């Protein structure tokens, strides 16, 4: 029953016109259901036959619901959709369960045969003209046009949510207590009434909707909703099944990482560093890619986590929002968002994408930021952070760091591993210390280079290098220097590159050299670096 | 009656997405818009409107009243022909010469003149919801909106009249109108100036609720910023290196700056802390260069067809150096900025002010806001910029990554 609601004026893109696509004559067994169904839809008013001369047409097809016997009509509107103007994107972005305020009772209502019960702007009805064939190419006369929002049309979702929002308003007024959240075709109604008081309102709405032409049904809490197994006071992700295979393709490792990520928002410790490091190469789907010892050990560690089930609690706008961060492996972090000790609202992880020689003080900051955005999206406020780092440690780095930054409120939480500043450079040369004038270079052609130094004390060295870049050498120079030096050194390099990599004070970039230089700076008591115009 | 507004052909309206807001800000935007709706300044709209422009909530200067701030940067670009050519607003190349320039907020004027019914659809904006639980309230403007350059453009006429009776009385005060602000300049004495502004404020208010407010600037102090060399008593090998370091860098800007004269004091692998004697036979270069660095280079003309670029460097200790330019190493201006170390002030709050500072100096000097190369993280800025923001306009920005000696230079 088409609703009495107002229609939304629609138009076709600036200089276009409606679909003239001609109907492909086919099976008369199909042309059997097309008339059978159009007939019923014509009665219900969803459609109407129109004057012979409607210059447009959209192909009609016919698909049988194998299991039922009842055919279903299908209209491939894709050509019209190309000619139909743009609408306010059916606001995508599905609410995160961790942000919904807990309720005593929550019911869902399937507003399925809904959009078909909504009038379509008059003047735009013609462009929705289709044509049911005949016994045989002679009687084309069977021509209709929709009077409601045609499934698959472009502006259907938009004009429906809209129409629905308007329809619910008169009801939400009479019922300020409850809250309704529409989504695609499933209504959510929650309240703090009483199980039976709540049962009276739900049936009230149904009648209200019905008085608007929209029809509803006469599951339970453990809901189906988009990857979320829902409950009477908790939420989680639909059960997961991580594949066991002897061979893996790009297309398999992708579905694995995806599945594993989806788990993150509730399963603490989930990792993907190695499993996704595999896809580094070109996206050549179904390319059997060999596993790895790390990647295999990793997939395992996740399996042991996924073992037991993990549940999530809802939102209580009454308490605070706390977030805590734990540094796991090198380059990976995890955090939990909660309002009550050990019983999370939601969880997740962070990782240094490029990783180009970074800092744990900096990554921890990237995480706090990453969590702040997320919190705002879900809760409309930021959380109070609990962090494995010493205020003094942080200040030291932020006050001396070139980029501006700023972390919300955060208290210290002495919980190893703590956050690192393993070594600091000397702001001023070191008196009485040997000075090395390191440097090196390679041949962009031969792939061969030399890395050495010349000390003020007359000592000098020069080591041969193969398969090296002019940046690998410049760091090999600095390395040599630290090796052939006392506990205090003064190094002078020609490479801004190397200078800066060290000034950023990275860590275990699993770049053996850069990790070796780092281990050396830690051992020294005082190191002073300095740069001088190359050559 | 409407003043036909067209988008630069081959261009469609704005479709920018709304940034997520704190529940606090959502709340303020809701009250404000509900009032604006009552007063007919805006109206609700349906899905038949694919357009959208961002909205923030800021605190006006000195009040605890929330202010709506629609980010029209995109619609401004998509209507540039309208407000830059068809209705341009010539900029007084002498407003920078006055001794004191006050800034007045006249944006409240625009809410008078109604907007071209056919253009309205392009001002669509969305008050968001938390966690997506709801669709989003959608409005479009019915009157000229603030932040949209087309607004002062259309209103000039009505402005030019209301201001006539004042420009005649004090033929020496300069008045420039940019966006929703008036930049009044004068060579009077602080005491009188504040008086002439209050005169103007009351004038404006008599001729129709054109109610303004107050910001003290002083162009005549906005002098150069020549780089400085650090002359000492003694000089180590190191100091000379760093000195040669900055000098060999200055040579991308200044011509007569040569250093091969000082490079002969680091001759052959010498200790770092080893004090080096001061050779006079060289000082005819240091001394010669210490001067070349006080008075600017030839050329450097403001190209009006080009864009203004503002880079800022964190100098630490609540200090920030900056430079505006159009083509690398030909700065049209360079300054500094200092915070006020207590009860607040973090990097972010500072940067935000330094940006607002530089932008106003820009409007006043070139009638044009620049594009900033902000040394900060895109997401961090996107998170807090809106906290210490007072301006009613928003510049264009982008985020950079690590200045080699560009910071150690302007120190
Ligand atoms: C918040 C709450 N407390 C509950 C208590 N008992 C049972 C279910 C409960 N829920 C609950 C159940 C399901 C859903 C998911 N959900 C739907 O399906 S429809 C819909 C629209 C908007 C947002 C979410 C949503 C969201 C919350």
């Amino acid at each position: 029953p088409i609703s009495p609601i107002e229609t939304v004026p629609v138009k076709l893109k600036p200089g276009m016109d409606g679909p003239k696509v001609k109907q492909w004559p086919l099976t008369e067994e199909k042309i059997k259901a097309l008339v059978e169904i159009c007939t019923e839809m014509e009665k219900e008013g969803k459609i109407s036959k129109i004057g012979p001369e409607n210059p447009y047409n959209t192909p009609v097809f016919a698909i049988k619901k194998k299991d039922s016997t009842k055919w279903r009509k299908l209209v491939d509107f894709r050509e019209l959709n190309k000619r139909t103007q743009d609408f306010w994107e059916v606001q995508l972005g599905i609410p995160h369960p961790a942000g919904l305020k807990k309720k005593k009772s929550v019911t869902v209502l399937d507003v399925g045969d809904a959009y078909f019960s909504v009038p379509l702007d008059e003047d735009f009805r013609k462009y929705t003209a289709f044509t049911i064939p005949s016994i045989n190419n002679e009687t084309p006369g069977i021509r209709y046009q929709y009077n409601v929002l045609p499934q698959g049309w472009k502006g259907s979702p938009a004009i429906f949510q809209s129409s629905m929002t308007k329809i619910l308003e008169p009801f939400k007024k009479q019922n300020p207590d409850i809250v309704i959240y529409q989504y695609m075709d499933d209504l959510y109604v929650g309240s703090d009434l009483e199980i039976g008081q709540h049962r009276t309102k739900i049936e009230e709405l149904r009648q209200h909707l019905l008085r608007w032409g929209l029809t509803t049904p006469d599951k339970e809490p453990p809901f189906l909703w988009m990857g979320y197994e829902l409950h009477p006071d908790k939420w989680t992700v639909q059960p997961i099944v991580l594949p066991e295979k002897d061979s893996w393709t790009v297309n398999d490792i992708q579905k694995l990482v995806g599945k594993l990520n989806w788990a993150s928002q509730i399963y603490p410790g989930i990792k993907v560093r190695q499993l996704c490091k595999l896809l580094r190469g070109t996206k050549a789907l179904t390319e059997v890619i060999p596993l790895t010892e790390e990647a295999e050990l990793e997939l395992a560690e996740n399996r042991e986590i996924l073992k037991e089930p993990v549940h999530g609690v809802y939102y209580d706008p009454s308490k605070d929002l706390i977030a805590e961060i734990q540094k796991q492996g090198q380059g990976q972090w995890t955090y939990q968002i909660y309002q009550e000790p050990f019983k999370n609202l939601k969880t997740g992880k962070y990782a240094r994408m490029r990783g180009a020689h970074t800092n744990d003080v900096k990554q921890l900051t990237e995480a706090v930021q990453k969590i702040t955005t997320e919190s705002i999206v879900i809760w409309g406020k930021t959380p109070k952070f609990k962090l494995p780092i010493q205020k003094e440690t942080w200040e030291t780095w932020w006050t001396e760091y070139w980029q501006a930054t700023w972390i919300p409120e955060w208290e210290f939480v002495n919980t190893p591993p703590l956050v690192k500043l393993w070594y600091q450079l000397e702001k001023e040369p070191i008196v009485g210390a040997e000075t090395f004038y390191v440097d090196g270079a390679a041949n962009r052609e031969t792939k061969l280079g030399k890395a050495g130094y010349v000390t003020n004390k007359g000592r000098q060295k020069v080591v041969p290098l193969t398969n090296t870049t002019n940046q690998k050498t410049e760091l090999q120079a600095i390395y040599l220097a630290l090796q052939d030096s006392g506990l205090e050194v003064n190094i002078v390099t020609d490479s801004q590159y190397a200078l800066g990599i060290i000034q950023a004070q990275p860590d275990k970039s699993e770049s053996e050299l850069v990790n070796q230089i780092i281990e050396q700076l830690i051992k020294k008591e005082k190191v002073y670096l300095a740069w001088v115009p190359a050559h | 009656e409407t003043v036909p507004v067209k988008l630069k052909p081959g261009m469609d309206g704005p479709k920018v997405k709304q940034w997520p807001l704190t529940e606090e800000k959502i709340k303020a935007l809701v009250e404000i818009c509900t009032e604006m709706e009552k007063e007919g300044k805006i109206s609700k709209i349906g899905p038949e409107n694919p357009y959208n422009t961002p909205v923030f909530a800021i605190k006006k200067k000195d009040s605890t009243k929330w202010r709506k701030l629609v980010d029209f940067r995109e619609l401004n670009k998509r209507t540039q022909d309208f407000w830059e050519v068809q209705l341009g607003i010539p900029h007084p190349a002498g407003l920078k010469k006055k001794k004191s320039v006050t800034v007045l907020d006249v944006g409240d004027a625009y809410f008078s003149v109604p907007l071209d019914e056919d253009f309205r659809k392009y001002t669509a904006f969305t008050i968001p919801s938390i966690n997506n639980e709801t669709p989003g309230i959608r409005y479009q403007y019915n009157v000229l909106p603030q932040g949209w350059k087309g607004s002062p453009a259309i209103f000039q006429s009505s402005m030019t009249k209301i201001l006539e009776p004042f420009k005649k009385q004090n033929p020496d005060i300069v008045i420039y109108q940019y966006m929703d602000d008036l930049y009044v300049g004068s060579d009077l004495e602080i005491g009188q100036h504040r008086t002439k502004i209050e005169e103007l404020r009351q004038h404006l208010l008599r001729w129709g609720l054109t109610t303004p407010d107050g910001y003290e600037l002083h162009p005549d102090k906005w002098t150069v910023q020549p780089i400085v060399l650090p002359e000492k008593d003694s000089w180590t090998v190191n100091d000379i290196q760093k000195l040669v370091g900055k000098l060999n860098w200055a040579s991308q800007i200044y011509p007569g700056i040569k250093v091969r004269q000082l490079c002969k004091l680091l001759r052959g692998t010498k200790a770092l802390t080893e004090v080096i004697p001061l050779t006079e036979e060289a000082e005819l270069e240091l001394a010669e260069n210490r001067e070349i660095l006080k008075e600017p280079v030839h050329g450097v003309y403001y190209d009006p067809s080009k864009d203004l670029i503002a880079e800022i460097q964190k100098q630490g200790q609540g200090q920030w150096t900056y430079q505006i330019y159009q083509e690398p190493f030909k700065n049209l201006k360079t300054g500094k900025y200092a915070r006020m170390r207590g009860a607040h002030t973090n990097d972010v709050k500072q940067l935000t002010e330094a940006v607002q500072k530089i932008t106003t100096e820009s409007i006043v000097i070139w009638g044009k806001t620049p594009k900033f190369k902000l040394p900060i993280q895109k997401e961090t800025w996107e998170t807090w910029w809106t906290e210490y923001w007072q301006a009613t306009w928003i510049p264009e920005w982008e985020f950079v990554n690590t200045p080699p000696l560009v910071k150690l230079w302007y120190q």
